[PDB]
């Protein structure tokens, strides 16, 4: 009986982004015992409620969410005692809750999500003995939750995330004995989570994260079965997980990231066998992963970050052919990279950097069809970079540097379709350049620097999308190639600390972008071409170390660091000619 | 205001 259903000759015309009571005070005034819901949701409506609402005395269902009212919240809407459902989020209501909801004696929903409340949470709710959900978060409530909201028995939902809340959780919460959902985080509350919410038998969702709780987790939570949702990142929880723990049988996402918990993953993990979703980002985990993690039969996301985890990786993970996304970078592991991570083709993001990982790296890793970002740097990896990464479909950042890997550099990473960066620095390959590395389609970023690179620079034929080349502290020799203007999308370039004879190609001067161009420690000869001093766009030119000869150009050449240059004379800013 | 739900966004 809402948009003007039942006239209940007069309006029909509920839209306009016009302003309520007097476009709406005339629907009141239609005074009709016949209305018993009224919608006013999202007609960009802004204001006051008006005192005649009270005549709609009907009413079973309210809905006045996401409009722009403000002003307080008006009590004559506690006037509609046979108000069932009351929909108030997403407004600009602000001030202290008034009291008087007590007199919507059925209310069974009250969302008031997002507003512009401050002050203390009404008390007064306390006593609606028929509620089920209760939604205050997003405003600026403060103070402490009340006790008495732990009777509202019947409620089975609560929301109050959001504000600015504080002190202690209050025990009696836990004899919610219906409560199923309880999110209640991004506030201040202290001290630790009270042990009388292992009560609540029917919890499936808790929150309460970005707090400032601290203890030890209470080892009695794990009574809570039933439960599938656990988040408790961001806070200062210290101490060991619970071993108890293992016997939340539902759980489905647990995340206890950036806390200071202390000790091993309880090796009853291996259990919760509907894990979906493990996170321990941002601990002081240690010992090793136990290995029945490998085995969980529905795990796709993997967080163990910035711990300090010993031992091996679980052979076994992503045998399951869920695994999605992994990253135990900055830890202390050890041994091979299991063969079976992308089981499934679900593996999408691989990160494994700063451990201690050793041996070949994976040949099945070149037939994960799905990956797409992959940082593995400064670990022990040895032998080749084996081949077929480049026929990989969406492999767009790949970061082998910082490893061991000798031999030659896969040729196909030049026929990636999509890869965009790709770093290969700090290797021992002792070895040419690919001969089609420029070729490669996208690519802006390529960096395989003091990984003992030998031979010439293959002619720069193509160069399309690179803007930033790093090739300095290698041992190529030769000259560097005269068609580097290809390179039209071309930044930094560094070519620094090698064996490179032969003169400066002038046709680095088709520049339209080149920035910072680091030529030094080398054996190059023949003048700078003056022309450079015309390049707009030149902030870096070291060439320092070198053979060169002749006058240092003008123009955009004469505010560099005369550091740039340790050569022979040069134009009149050094030495006169 | 809009408050935030979920696990936890970070990542590398
Ligand atoms: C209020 O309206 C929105 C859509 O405009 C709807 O999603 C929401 O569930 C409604 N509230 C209630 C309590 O039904
Ligand atoms: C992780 O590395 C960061 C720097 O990347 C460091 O601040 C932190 O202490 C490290 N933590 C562990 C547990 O490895
Ligand atoms: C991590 O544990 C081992 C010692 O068993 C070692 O790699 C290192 O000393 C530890 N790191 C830190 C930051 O304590
Ligand atoms: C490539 O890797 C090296 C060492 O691992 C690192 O220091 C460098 O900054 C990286 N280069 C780019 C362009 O990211
Ligand atoms: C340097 O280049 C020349 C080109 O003829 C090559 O013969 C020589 O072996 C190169 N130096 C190496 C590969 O160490």
């Amino acid at each position: 009986l809402s948009l003007k259903t039942s006239l209940s000759k007069v309006p029909v015309n509920g839209q306009n982004d016009a302003v309520w009571c007097s476009w709406s005070g005339v629907v009141c005034d239609n005074v009709t015992a016949q209305v018993i819901s009224l919608d006013l949701s999202h007609r960009n409506l802004s204001g006051r409620i008006p005192i005649q609402i009270r005549y709609l005395s009907s009413l079973l269902y309210l809905n006045l969410s996401g409009n722009s009212l403000e002003g307080s919240f008006p009590t004559s809407i506690f006037d509609l005692t046979k108000l069932t459902t009351l929909d108030i989020s997403r407004n600009s209501f602000d001030s202290s809750f008034p009291p008087g909801i007590s007199k919507l004696k059925f209310l069974k929903v009250f969302n008031a999500f997002s507003n512009n409340f401050e002050g203390l949470l009404p008390s007064d709710v306390s006593r609606l003995r028929f509620l089920e959900e209760l939604n205050f978060g997003g405003s600026y409530f403060e103070g402490e939750i009340p006790a008495a909201y732990g009777g509202l028995q019947r409620l089975k939902f609560i929301h109050l995330a959001g504000n600015v809340l504080g002190g202690k959780l209050p025990p009696r919460l836990g004899l919610l004995t219906e409560l199923q959902h309880m999110e209640i985080g991004y506030n201040h509350f202290n001290g630790n989570i009270p042990s009388e919410f292992a009560l609540l038998s029917n919890l499936k969702y808790f929150d309460v994260s970005n707090c400032s709780l601290s203890g030890s987790l209470p080892q009695e939570l794990g009574n809570l079965s039933n439960l599938e949702t656990l988040f408790l990142f961001q806070n200062g929880f210290t101490g060991e997980i619970p071993e108890s723990y293992s016997n939340l049988k539902s759980l489905k996402l647990l995340d206890f990231s950036s806390n200071q918990l202390s000790g091993s993953i309880p090796s009853g993990f291996s259990t919760l066998k509907n894990l979906t979703w493990l996170s321990l980002i941002s601990n002081n985990l240690s010992g090793e992963v136990p290995e029945g993690i490998g085995e969980l039969p529905e795990l796709t996301t993997l967080f163990l970050w910035n711990n300090n985890f010993t031992g091996v990786l679980p052979h076994k993970l992503g045998s399951n052919g869920k695994l999605e996304t992994m990253d135990v970078s900055n830890n202390s592991f050890t041994g091979t990279i299991p063969s079976s991570l992308c089981h499934g083709n679900k593996l999408y993001k691989l990160i494994l950097f700063s451990n201690m990982f050793e041996g070949e790296l994976p040949k099945s890793l070149t037939r994960c069809e799905s990956l797409w970002r992959f940082r593995s740097q400064n670990n022990r990896l040895n032998g080749t970079i084996p081949i077929g990464f480049g026929s990989l479909r969406n492999l767009t950042f790949v970061d082998l540097s910082n490893n061991r890997f000798t031999d030659q550099i896969p040729a196909d990473f030049a026929t990636a379709p999509v890869l965009q960066y790709l770093n290969l620095s700090t290797n021992f390959f002792h070895r040419k350049l690919p001969e089609n590395i420029w070729k490669a389609p996208n690519l802006q970023i390529f960096s395989a620097s003091f990984s003992n690179l030998i031979g010439e620079i293959p002619n720069y034929v193509g160069c399309k999308s690179f803007y930033r080349i790093e090739l300095q502290g290698n041992s190529l020799n030769g000259t560097i190639p005269w068609d580097i203007g290809h390179c039209e999308k071309l930044l930094c370039l560094n070519l620094s600390q090698n064996h490179l004879n032969g003169i400066i190609p002038w046709e680095i001067s088709t520049l339209p972008s080149i920035a910072d161009v680091d030529l030094s420690h080398n054996l190059l000869t023949g003048t700078i071409p003056s022309d450079f001093g015309s390049s707009k766009t030149i902030t870096t030119f070291n060439v320092s170390y070198n053979q060169l000869i002749g006058p240092i150009p003008s123009g955009s050449f004469a505010h560099l660091n005369p550091s740039f240059f340790s050569s022979n004379e040069g134009l009149c800013g050094d030495l006169v000619g | 205001h809009e408050v935030p739900s979920g696990p936890n966004p970070i990542s590398n």
